[PDB]
């Protein structure tokens, strides 16, 4: 989901 | 938390990606993604744990618990406030864990997550990557100073070594970066063999600080490493060596 | 100023 914090 | 799931498969491989880095996905399956972002300074830390509902269905009674061994609890203080028990479909929620290292520790906390999903009951257990090196900070020192300190740590139980197969290509630049990432200074021209790596740092805990020296020796023809740690505490040499041995 | 031994 594009509203999420991501972890790259 | 009642019956606890055994550690998820991949828990240990995953835990190992979080030793020299602070940011990543810790766990993901078809229902849930668990992400982390952390920062440390001296004997303290702050970790953000994010829980993402990958489904169109709400999670109810959503219950993350952090579970520590009896000795761990005396060596490490974890403080948090639990999440709201309902997590909407498509939502990502979070909690902040405030961490205080009281003294050296070897066990890892377990993060257990339980919730209802439709008619099912879900139970996930994973090792939380809060590790002794997260309190490890670099010490720059000249060669003469290094060897003085190295020779002061000449008791048998102060030294721990490991010999192991490289998991990754023996890439000089990446190796230097992981040693730094681990918390150590990278000291140049200490080992006269320029293929070898030498490090120094100090572990910062509420009650005591421990000086640590390290040496990594690659054999690129054999695809193997020897790592040597010396510290004033046998448990600290043990722990840092085991940790650092899984990085290369 | 030396290590006593060496892996390689």
């Amino acid at each position: 989901p594009k509203g999420w914090v991501t972890f790259e | 938390p009642g019956i606890l799931a055994p550690l998820a498969p991949g828990s240990e491989d995953n835990f190992a990606r979080f030793v020299c880095k602070n940011n990543g996905v810790l766990f993901e399956n078809q229902l849930l993604q668990i992400g982390l972002k952390s920062e440390f300074r001296q004997n303290l830390g702050r970790m953000f744990i994010f829980y993402g509902n990958k489904t169109s269905t709400q999670f109810l009674n959503f219950t993350p618990t952090l579970i520590c061994a009896d000795d761990l609890q005396t060596n490490l203080n974890l403080q948090t406030k639990p999440v709201d028990p309902t997590v909407d479909g498509g939502a990502q929620v979070q909690q902040v864990i405030n961490i205080e290292c009281i003294s050296d520790f070897t066990e890892a906390p377990v993060l257990n997550i339980q919730f209802r999903y439709g008619g099912t009951f879900q139970n996930v257990s994973v090792k939380l990557p809060i590790t002794l090196n997260k309190f490890f900070q670099p010490t720059e020192m000249a060669s003469q100073d290094f060897f003085q300190r190295w020779k002061q740590l000449s008791n048998p139980q102060q030294e721990v070594q490991n010999i192991f197969k490289a998991k990754h290509p023996m890439d000089t630049e990446i190796t230097k970066a992981k040693i730094i990432g681990f918390g150590s200074a990278l000291l140049e021209e200490v080992d006269p063999n320029p293929a070898n790596f030498v490090g120094a740092g100090i572990i910062h805990t509420k009650t005591t600080q421990i000086g640590c020296l390290l040496r990594l020796e690659p054999n690129l023809q054999a695809q193997m490493y020897r790592l040597t740690l010396r510290t004033s505490k046998d448990t600290v040499s043990q722990r840092l060596c085991e940790l650092l041995s899984e990085q290369f | 100023d030396g290590f006593k031994d060496s892996f390689d």
